RNA sequence: UAUAGGGGCGAAAGACUAAUCGAACCAUCUAGUAGCUGGUUCCCUCCGAAGUUUCCCUCAGGAUAGCUGGCGCUCUCGCCCACGCAGUUUUAUCCGGUAAAGCGAAUGAUUAGAGGUCUUGGGGCCGAAACGAUCUCAACCUAUUCUCAAACUUUAAAUGGGUAAGAAGCCCGGCUCGCUGGCGUGGAGCCGGGGUGGAAUGCGAGUGCCUAGUGGGCCACUUUUGGUAAGCAGAACUGGC
RNA sequence: AAAUGGAUGGCGCUGGAGCGUCGGGCCCAUACCCGGCCGUCGCCGGCCUACGCCGCGACGAGUAGGAGGGCCGCUGCGGU
RNA sequence: CUGUUUAAUUAAAACAAAGCAUCGCGAAGGCCCGCGGCGGGUGUUGACGCGAUGUGAUUUCUGCCCAGUGCUCUGAAUGUCAAAGUGAAGAAAUUCAAUGAAGCGCGGGUAAACGGCGGGAGUAACUAUGACUCUCUUAAGGUAGCCAAAUGCCUCGUCAU
RNA sequence: GGGGAGUUUGACUGGGGCGGUACACCUGUCAAACGGUAACGCAGGUGUCCUAAGGCGAGCUCAGGGAGGACAGAAACCUCCCGUGGAGCAGAAGGGCAAAAGCUCGCUUGAUCUUGAUUUUCAGUACGAAUACAGACCGUGAAAGCGGGGCCUCACGAUCCUUCUGACCUUUUGGGUUUUAAGCAGGAGGUGUCAGAAAAGUUACCACAGGGAUAACUGGCUUGUGGCGGCCAAGCGUUCAUAGCGACGUCGCUUUUUGAUCCUUCGAUGUCGGCUCUUCCUAUCAUUGUGAAGCAGAAUUCGCCAAGCGUUGGAUUGUUC
RNA sequence: GUUUCCGUAGUGUAGUGGUUAUCACGUUCGCCUAACACGCGAAAGGUCCCCGGUUCGAAACCGGGCGGAAACACCA
RNA sequence: UUCGUUAAAGA
RNA sequence: GCGGACUUAGCUCAGUUGGGAGAGCGCCAGACUGAAGAUCUGGAGGUCCUGUGUUCGAUCCACAGAGUUCGCACCA
RNA sequence: GUCUACGGCCAUACCACCCUGAACGCGCCCGAUCUCGUCUGAUCUCGGAAGCUAAGCAGGGUCGGGCCUGGUUAGUACUUGGAUGGGAGACCGCCUGGGAAUACCGGGUGCUGUAGGCU
């Protein structure tokens, strides 16, 4: 009863934002795209040719096959069961990196550099990343000035 | 035409007229300024408006009630160019009329459920001012009356305010005498031009 | 005769009365779904492999291990 | 709409692109002692009136203009069909159209 | 005495035809069929729902998926540290275009005043007529100003969705390729070796088969569509009957 | 201003048994804690009906439905 | 009119009726029964008869339309039209071609057969009313009569009693 | 050939029918910033069109505005400047597009054959549509590359049967040849109720199994409509707003009308009016006691306490009226 | 109320298969006649219901109103 | 073959 | 789907064993009459439904198609 | 301190107007016989090199328009979760958390990779 079609709800999705129409750059198509990488969805208005659907702008997943001009992508979609790993072909213009992953590989390097020197010169570490601590008893200042007085102010329309 | 007590506080979208309306007949009011309209700024110093209390709904014929019996307790107060009143407040919301009995069962149901378009009403925002009169800075009570006649005709409760500003401008009414002498306000005709520092030399060139 | 029409009420709570599932378990991914000229890249590098890395690796294990 | 009369279209007997005369698929006259004509005439045979039943409520104005396209090449004869979409009016190979054209009406 | 059942007979009401006639009676097929009413017989223990997706001449029904039970199987804790999981949070990383706000920003509406002068159109005025010249209205432009928009928008929340937080991961060395190709170039596969202390909290997990009932729902805080409103009709999250 | 006579539940209540802000005590549910007993489940002990005997701990509602136990019961058959 | 009928909710304006009409039939026949026979009813009958219909005494009339649907007459001069029969090709099954019996169509009649019968505009010494005229129109355009009727929504139509 | 026989009369539906298709597929909103998410919700569509409006390459920039130029004017043709999409892209909208996906020109049918994978609806079934590949034969371009229909979102169809196409294919039954028939693979003939039965009406002579899942009485929620009050006062009242009235606006009450819904009632609550009879309310027609008038008297009008008692006989219509 | 259809000179109309102002009656002028009717030849007379969108171009294609003409409004 | 009308009076 | 019939001037029609378009009613202008009608004379008006093929030449021959109509048959 | 060829980020780098430009380079320019395509050597191609920075171009400037960023707006409008909070409703207040935008004001206006040449 609403006529489920393809991209029935794409108004804004895509589209491109404001004062970025016009041709593709370039960097988008010249990146590294091998096995394995994380990489995020964001459609295109621009090529028609390689829009995946409407449920999965947005979506983050990995690739498992690459080709001439597009890539594979396996996906997590949830649906009214269970969610499901999708494989789906995707044009390299809907595709960006996911930088977390980067920045997990950067606190790998950093343990590893870490335990070189725990190992090199007996040193205890604590690589483990603990949240944020509650505020050690610290001091404060209070010289020059006296505290400034506040007061709340009358009502005025 | 339905009293107002079936059309009053906001359940639905605001559905104007559009290219998807397409049937609303013309509002009540059409004019929106009744006093001295060529009037400068210099010339009345104050003005009272009027600021709404409740999130209702205003007819247009609300509206037009109102509008004359301000006007008429104006000229009979302080006569015709002594005042310049202005409506702030414009309709756009068109409610909708599903009417039966066209004394039996045997025509319509529930059926066709989707309404014809009745007439406009006004939205108002808690705050939003209904009406605001500039004067002299002996009537300041006349502008109160006035008001004071208009309230009771509106529905719902409803304040009147003397406002700080120096009539229909954004500027206060005490930095308004000290400030357009000096560097900045230049009158054009009713409204006031605020001019930057961020112009062309040009202009200050024509200034002075 | 009207009957109440579509509704996605009570829903939610049915798909957690069992636990929402990730597949969850994939070791050595799927093969199929990949270009067929990768195929005939890959499949063909394996047989070779079958076929021919036995005395060019095993020397080289041997020189590993006497330097380990 | 307009197809040409000849067109060069991979046909499957040689393996290249060869020209082919473009002609129009008559449905064809259908052939008696087949076996669902001779089974339909036994079983109609027999005081039962109307076995199998008959087509009624038609909604369909058009129909699928299929081509035969034959094979131009001397001993070849490649013979197979290509369908179009469906259209109401049907020309069968002439009367292109210019641009430059008045519209004299 | 004659007319005997889809027949008789009817000055016609479809009336009469053995208390039955818009198709008599008796027996048989026949325990006809029914998605439709009513009913369905001892105790205790354990677990325990749904009125929803899709399809059907489907809408009082059924099939399928979901919710549920039963039967197990594969493993794991039980003697500085295992794997895994989550209606949860944190750390990053992307996604949106709703509330809001705006329209002196595009689209669409809409109010009033001012300044400017190319323009054609209404008036009288300098006067044989004359873009020779004067005033005003008309319209246009400029800079303002009033009020909005579910099918407008530059900006853009809160809430929310996906991903990663390791031994299936890093690093090194080498073989294969009919893929690719300036190049032992790239990319995949295979082999060998080295280091597990890698966010918070909680939890022992994975998996196979068979199947009942369900497929008429309702109410409440909040977000909402039609209606004047309804103990009205229809949606979303959560909870309850 | 509405139709039988009637509803802060009624009775009554004004230095309150009304209204708004509050303080200290007090009353109880199958809610919570401790304890006795039954049952289910989990983990376990023993070379004492092994289908029995103990040990510890946590929980027990429920229509449609699905299982387990019955030294519940009726009728008849072979053993006893 | 006398008569008859919904026995057990109707007694009638209902049915029947004489009168008026129409059609089929000269017996190897008209209308019917029967599973069957040249078997039966009308028929021990013969157009002043039998069978089938509409209207319903007497008086006065039976308006106009065969466009439609039926019925009926007429012709191989003539389209279409099934078996069987004919001709050709082939090894044969089979295919093709001509000829064509009824029916339909083509032509006529039939309304005491089913049935049907108009809306506009302008026009006469005050006004209305409008004999009259013009236009589109069908097959024919409601004629003689009758009426707010047992038939008229507006309607408790208007006037008189 | 209704003389007789058998069978059918789609579904949704604020009861049924008529009306409509919300029955198949699209666009934007509802839709609450992932996605999904309803109604006979809203605004608009579709059963087509195209041998080019497909594919490639090259060249050029549109709509509009200003200034000029013989006839020439508001619009005939040319030139210069401004010109970010204000035009066009086949059609309903949304997105997107400027040495372009737009206009013009030149060649060409890739709108070709074939096996898998994936996305969409979804049960992760099918059809339809789409995407990335792969293998042949090609088009264009100098090459890069692009192209296996339309810039994307829709524009379409199962089993059985028929017809056509293909192998120098298989079986035609004891063995050969030949005609024929059957099969294999893929196009068409079509199921618009669009996952697909082949289907007219009436029953007031009706029957059966059921439903208050579902109308026609009352009662229940609401008060649109009806009726009855109030608020501010522009005016009527010779003067004078409020003795009596009161527009333009606005707030309410009641269920004596009507409407909306379907909550109970379908193994039945006997469904209009009249007669007789009892009781209750006040929003008072009269009577008792009062206030105010444009209350001279009389007669009236507007209010208060007030329901104790009265509130007719008839012609008409079945009447309520 | 719902579904179809129509609106054009003073009057009844034709005309879209987009790009006109068509026919007939009526008015005015002049002729034939002694003069009228009749007849003739011209002329004027159009907001193609009003307001908007599509395009090079609308009355025509579409929409919102305006005013009409047919059909239905049944069971309780 | 067809061709309509012209009052009241006026000798 | 099969067989067969009709498309001509503004209207109704004619026209083969093919050398090609006419009759009547229409329109216009003359004459006749005191005027009209009839009559006489002189003009204007055919895309013969469309495309192709044979012939030197096709309205007439054939094929295909487009509107109208007549019967006939109906497995999805 | 620069430019040229190819670029990446796509206005901090676009638009209007005014000044500056030594040397390589970019260009305007100088003509159609061959390659070339036009109505036109105007556009595109062919071998130049007499002048010129007038223009493009490269810098700078405008209390410049725009663009980016920062205050203000504002802990406001909104908003997850809660109450036997208020009010007849309309809505509003409180606890716990998150937190936007226009006006108004202030500052900037290109950064770079590869290959090559001038001072
Ligand atoms: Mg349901
Ligand atoms: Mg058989
Ligand atoms: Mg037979
Ligand atoms: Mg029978
Ligand atoms: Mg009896
Ligand atoms: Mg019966
Ligand atoms: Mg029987
Ligand atoms: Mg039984
Ligand atoms: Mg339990
Ligand atoms: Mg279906
Ligand atoms: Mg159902
Ligand atoms: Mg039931
Ligand atoms: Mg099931
Ligand atoms: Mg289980
Ligand atoms: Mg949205
Ligand atoms: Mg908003
Ligand atoms: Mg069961
Ligand atoms: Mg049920
Ligand atoms: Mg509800
Ligand atoms: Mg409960
Ligand atoms: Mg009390
Ligand atoms: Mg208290
Ligand atoms: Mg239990
Ligand atoms: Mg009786
Ligand atoms: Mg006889
Ligand atoms: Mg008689
Ligand atoms: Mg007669
Ligand atoms: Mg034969
Ligand atoms: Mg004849
Ligand atoms: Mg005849
Ligand atoms: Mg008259
Ligand atoms: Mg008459
Ligand atoms: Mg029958
Ligand atoms: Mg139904
Ligand atoms: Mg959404
Ligand atoms: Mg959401
Ligand atoms: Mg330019
Ligand atoms: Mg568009
Ligand atoms: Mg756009
Ligand atoms: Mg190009
Ligand atoms: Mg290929
Ligand atoms: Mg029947
Ligand atoms: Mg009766
Ligand atoms: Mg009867
Ligand atoms: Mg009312
Ligand atoms: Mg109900
Ligand atoms: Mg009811
Ligand atoms: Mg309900
Ligand atoms: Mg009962
Ligand atoms: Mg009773
Ligand atoms: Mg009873
Ligand atoms: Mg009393
Ligand atoms: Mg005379
Ligand atoms: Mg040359
Ligand atoms: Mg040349
Ligand atoms: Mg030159
Ligand atoms: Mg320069
Ligand atoms: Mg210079
Ligand atoms: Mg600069
Ligand atoms: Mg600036
Ligand atoms: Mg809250
Ligand atoms: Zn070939």
């Amino acid at each position: 009863t609403n006529t489920k079609g393809k991209r029935r709800g794409t108004r804004y999705m895509f589209s491109r934002p404001f004062r970025k129409h016009g041709v593709v750059p370039l960097a988008t198509y010249m990146r590294i795209y091998k096995k394995g990488d994380i990489v995020d969805i964001k459609g295109m208005g621009t090529v028609q040719k390689g829009m995946p659907h409407k449920c999965y702008h947005g979506k983050t997943g990995r690739v498992y096959n690459v080709t001439q001009h597009a890539v594979g992508i396996v996906v997590n979609k949830q649906v009214k069961g269970k969610i499901l790993a999708k494989r789906i072909n995707v044009r390299i213009e809907h595709i960006k990196h996911s930088k977390s992953r980067d920045s997990f590989l950067k606190r790998v390097k950093e343990n590893d550099q870490k335990k070189k020197e725990a190992k090199e010169k007996g040193t205890w570490v604590q690589l483990k990343r603990q949240p944020a601590p509650p505020r050690e008893a610290h001091f404060v200042r209070t010289n020059g000035k006296e505290p400034e007085l506040l007061e709340p102010i009358p009502y005025e329309f | 035409r339905r009293p107002a007590r079936c059309y009053r506080y906001c359940k639905n979208k605001p559905y104007p007229k559009s290219r998807f309306c397409r049937g609303v007949p013309d509002a009540k009011i059409r004019i929106f300024d009744l006093g001295r309209k060529k009037a400068k700024v210099d010339e009345f110093p104050l003005c009272g408006h009027m600021v709404s209390d409740e999130y209702e709904q205003l007819s247009s014929e609300a509206l037009e009630a109102a509008r004359i019996c301000a006007n008429k307790y104006m000229v009979k107060s302080c006569g015709k160019d002594g005042f310049h009143i202005r409506v702030r407040l414009h309709p756009f919301h068109v409610i909708r009329i599903n009417k039966m009995l066209s004394a039996d069962r045997l025509q319509t149901g529930m059926r066709g459920a989707f309404g014809k378009p009745q007439g406009t009403v006004a939205r108002v925002h808690i705050g939003q001012v209904i009406m605001s009169i500039r004067t002299k800075l002996q009537n300041k009570e006349h502008v109160i009356e006035a008001l004071r006649r208009a309230k009771f005709k509106f529905p719902g409760r409803q304040k009147i305010h003397i406002s700080k500003k120096w009539g229909f401008t954004k500027f206060n009414a005490d930095e308004f005498e000290d400030m357009v002498a000096e560097k900045r306000l230049i009158p054009d005709g009713c409204g006031v031009k605020y001019i930057p520092n961020r112009g062309p030399l040009d202009k200050w060139r024509a200034l002075h | 005769a009207k009957s109440k029409n579509h509704t996605t009420h009570n829903q939610s709570r049915k798909w957690h009365r069992n636990g929402i599932k990730k597949p969850r378990s994939q070791r050595y991914e799927s093969l199929k779904g990949v270009d067929p000229k990768f195929l005939r890249n890959m499949r063909f590098a394996k047989k070779h492999n079958k076929k021919g890395l036995k005395k060019m690796q095993a020397n080289n294990a041997k020189a590993m291990s006497a330097r380990a | 709409v307009n197809v040409p009369k000849t067109r060069r279209t991979f046909c499957k007997k040689c393996g290249k692109h060869q020209p082919h005369k473009v002609t129009q698929y008559k449905k064809g006259k259908d052939s008696l002692y087949a076996q669902g004509k001779r089974r339909y005439d036994r079983k109609q045979s027999g005081y039962g009136g109307q076995t199998k039943p008959i087509f009624r409520k038609k909604a369909k104005t058009t129909k699928k203009i299929v081509l035969r396209l034959e094979c131009v090449e001397p001993n070849c004869r490649s013979k197979r069909m290509l369908a179009i979409k469906r259209c109401k009016h049907f020309e069968l190979g002439g009367d292109k159209k210019r641009k430059g054209q008045v519209i004299q009406f």
